[PDB]
RNA sequence: CCCGCAGAAGAAGCACCGGCUAACUCCGUGCCAGCAGCCGCGGUAAUACGGAGGGUGCAAGCGUUAAUCGGAAUUACUGGGCGUAAAGCGCACGCAGGCGGUUUGUUAAGUCAGAUGUGAAAUCCCCGGGCUCAACCUGGGAACUGCAUCUGAUACUGGCAAGCUUGAGUCUCGUAGAGGGGGGUAGAAUUCCAGGUGUAGCGGUGAAAUGCGUAGAGAUCUGGAGGAAUACCGGUGGCGAAGGCGGCCCCCUGGACGAAGACUGACGCUCAGGUGCGAAAGCGUGGGGAGCAAACAGGAUUAGAUACCCUGGUAGUCCACGCCGUAAACGAUGUCGACUUGGAGGUUGUGCCCUUGAGGCGUGGCUUCCGGAGCUAACGCGUUAAGUCGACCGCCUGGGGAGUACGGCCGCAAGGUUAAAACUCAAAUGAAUUGACGGGGGCCCGCACAAGCGGUGGAGCAUGUGGUUUAAUUCGAUGCAACGCGAAGAACCUUACCUGGUCUUGACAUCCACGGAAGUUUUCAGAGAUGAGAAUGUGCCUUCGGGAACCGUGAGACAGGUGCUGCAUGGCUGUCGUCAGCUCGUGUUGUGAAAUGUUGGGUUAAGUCCCGCAACGAGCGCAACCCUUAUCCUUUGUUGCCAGCGGUCCGGCCGGGAACUCAAAGGAGACUGCCAGUGAUAAACUGGAGGAAGGUGGGGAUGACGUCAAGUCAUCAUGGCCCUUACGACCAGGGCUACACACGUGCUACAAUGGCGCAUACAAAGAGAAGCGACCUCGCGAGAGCAAGCGGACCUCAUAAAGUGCGUCGUAGUCCGGAUUGGAGUCUGCAACUCGACUCCAUGAAGUCGGAAUCGCUAGUAAUCGUGGAUCAGAAUGCCACGGUGAAUAC
């Protein structure tokens, strides 16, 4: 949350440009993986995911701390942990819009 | 057996020096063991106004003093009178007049040697060393201070082969030169043989 | 049993107190004494030994030893095991024995319910009761887990009778197969032997020799004789109970698998003992004998080499018939059977669709690797289990002793088989983790090697160490990481040692008393320490009968020690190593020791950087921030500077100037910032550009966690212990410098890109007041006399040397080399003998480029030249700094 203001308006050159560049990468690569979750805060509530074997590490440990979680297992998966296991495809694109646009739908009534 | 003086390198750089006068060939010696004779003088009486360093300065032949420690009253008692008694007798074996200036340390337990003294008196009496060692290292850490870390060798615990422990707390770059590391020992000669202590306090920034 | 009398009065110990296990300190002793059930204590600071205090427990007892059970689920009926820990026979047929599919009837053995008798009493248990309670006695009940009989119940089990088909087995038909025995047989090679050819080697080894060959080998061709083995096919292929089984052909013969049916109708599963089989080596009788080859022979290798290597070579292996019966006879996994998610091959039958085209879809046998639930100590097993059960057998019960002895059985024999005990040790094992190591592997680095340059070791000399001698040749360091080291400096001093002379509350400190200033000046005996004297001063505050100073005597607490212990310490140091690593938190995996992170693809000087990945972060490190060197700018211009101009005794000597050098503070500048390529669009490497400097520009400081119980108790501090009319103190002379020896570290050499003389050029940095010391003067010179000047960009040290030019020298032990000695002198300092430095003259050795082995160095470095400094009165070739000249090589 440093970074992601300093870099626009705040403090990203009072050094050496190419110096304060890594600051930059840093901001991006804070931004890379971490930036989905700066929102977040706190825990979930719900771990709604694509797949559950290239997400293995989901399951075991979003099934750890009890995070209700809704995978969609290929035929090749292993549902074993996975809460609601939704028979689907992985591998493809055209349907995982479908389930996210399935899931696009009631997660916009839930606001309340 | 190896690490340079951290205080040492650090002359000019951060620390400055606890002398500050100019001399020649002639009279270089004849001043030092004077100076060294008055430090010997005042670490001698004053352990239990906690002193830290004392701060010499010959002007114009008149030399000037300033006693770096804790307790600004009890090193002169009531109304200061006490100190005149030490003012005039440090002149004596200095041989010029001397003003007596004094410094009040204001975080105590954050000036490397009142720490390191401390933890000698409590290491002094046949006290256990861990349990002030580490209860000294967590003060000055929340009292604020970015790194501290101490060492005590020795016979501790009164142990029959030696060893040395440490502890470590934050950052104590000891490469930098850029940093702030106050850092002084206070030996501890108890009933069984010596042991030492050294303290490196990463006490400020550049 | 009851009552009265007397008084606190007649009555408290034993073990243990390290953990086990309740309860600890002190002293004594020093691997002694001793304790002890176990594990273990005892090396001068023992909670464990002996005493002491105190504590803990139990109590008229307490402990010790002995004995049984427990704990021990280490004999496991309850309630153990067997892939590797102890342990599945090597394998098979199979009698006794145990166990047995499914249906109905029957019987009533087992089983089961009720009853009956007997199950002696006391004892054990339950409510009581009786001795004041208790123990003890005792009433009544329960129970005495049982046995026999009567009466039944009939599920399950058994007997008996009758079935039934799944289990099991027979037949019909094919299919595959190194299954087994016998009898032929073919090609290739091996050696042999006879011919032809033809000629000096052949064979062999790390390199050789043994051996074979001019009576002609080896080579090549032709041919014959033999013996044993079957290339290629050949395959984590097949076949067999297991051992094991491989060219082709034929005869004899076992087992397996599949089809659609047929048929008996539980005929089963296992099995101590028993019978049979059963690699290799070996035994016996008799055949064979090419190759291989125990044993042995010879040659080598080695320190030795009854081996590893080489040339040969007997038995043996090969065949027949007997024998032996053991093997890591090992998927280390007993046999039979049921059941329990998948994936991919292989091999061999068979049904169907399209063989419509190497196919596609089923259904069976056997087999190979990886894997899930689950299981196991983990490792791993995983539908062919080590999973889930059931039947039967074998086998285990610490290690060694010992698979042995004894006896039995077997054997031609070697031996096999069945199989103890005493005694002895508290361990022996299994799997797995972290490191370390490897004459294991891969990758990467460092003057580590290689390529060069120059030294070492040979010589003399200076210096340190071992050895040796000594009155003493102090003490310490003494693998790299001691050895020109502590020592940045021993004639005296230093000095710690030696002989002799002496002192002892003292040379140095605090504290008490008196006489008395402190100090000043001076003689004799004496090596000196001291002893014995002779004069002068009488001084600061007045409590003033004294101060406070300072000298002496006197008294005692003490003082003093460089005395032993760096393995009781602190502090400081070397070091692996400027090596790039070392760790932690939080989370995850694992029963756990731990792991991951920190690995990996690349990349770098670097766990530096990017990416990926059960990791996300963090600390200490690397780098950076500090010094200095390289280019440039702003201020200032002296004691330093001299450009353009005046004067010039042309020399910054004088005005004078403020540009340049330079001096010094403060800024700029190098960041892979720009360009291209290579590269995973990444980091990054490569080359160019500008630039003084280009990839951490050069050099330095800064040395991680730890290792070495590495140094040091003598710099210092220091617990201990230690000595104290001495291991402390003061003095003189001596040693620390000794010299048959040996080593390390340097200096100068052996010469001609060099020595010598004359002329002559260019440096840096530094040092200076009981100091550095010009000018001038005398001496061959070392230096002496006088002596401005400078605590210092101003004075002095101070004259850089190699260089350069000119003449000279002629390969010599020479004008090389300069030691050793001779006399003769100078300075320092009380003092130059032991033992200084330098100068004059004479003297002129060894030595001619140095064995094995060996060290340093990657550019202004190596090499070579010279200068200053510290240490110090005096004393460098040692150490530390400075500038000069100026390379070779890295594939």
């Amino acid at each position: 949350k440093d970074l992601e203001t300093q870099s626009q308006d705040g403090t990203f050159d009072k050094l050496t440009k190419k110096e304060a560049l890594m600051r930059t990468r840093e901001l991006e690569k804070l931004e890379n993986s971490l930036g989905g979750i700066k929102d977040m805060g706190g825990l979930p509530d719900a771990l709604f995911v694509i797949d559950a074997d290239h997400e293995h590490i989901a399951i075991k440990e979003a099934n750890n701390l009890g995070i209700p979680v809704f995978a969609i297992v290929d035929t090749n998966s292993d549902p074993d942990g996975v809460d609601f296991v939704i028979p689907g495809n992985d591998d493809a694109i055209r349907a995982v819009t479908l389930y996210l646009g399935a899931v696009a739908a009631t997660v916009r009534e839930g606001r309340s | 057996g190896q690490k340079v003086h951290p205080n040492g390198i650090r002359l000019g750089i951060v620390k400055p020096w606890n002398s500050t006068w100019f001399a020649n060939t002639k009279e270089f010696a004849d001043n030092l063991d004077s100076d060294f004779k008055v430090r010997q003088y005042l670490t001698k009486e004053l352990a239990k106004a906690s002193v830290s360093r004392i701060v010499i300065e010959r002007p114009a032949k008149s030399i000037r003093v300033t006693i770096h420690t804790a307790r600004p009253g009890i090193v002169i008692g009531k109304k200061g009178e006490d100190v005149e008694k030490l003012r005039k007798v440090v002149a004596d074996i200095a041989g010029v007049p001397a003003q007596i200036n004094i410094a009040e340390v204001r975080k105590p337990e954050l000036d490397a040697k009142l720490v390191a003294d401390s933890i000698t008196s409590q290491l002094e009496r046949r006290v256990m060393f861990r349990r002030a060692m580490k209860r000294a290292v967590q003060n000055a850490m929340r009292l604020g201070a970015k790194g501290i870390k101490v060492e005590v060798s020795g016979r501790l615990g009164g142990a029959e082969i030696a060893r040395t422990e440490w502890y470590r707390e934050g950052r104590v770059p000891l490469h930098t030169l850029r940093a702030d590391i106050d850092y002084n020992t206070s030996e501890a000669h108890t009933t069984y043989g010596v042991i030492g202590v050294k303290v490196w306090i990463f006490k400020g920034e550049i």
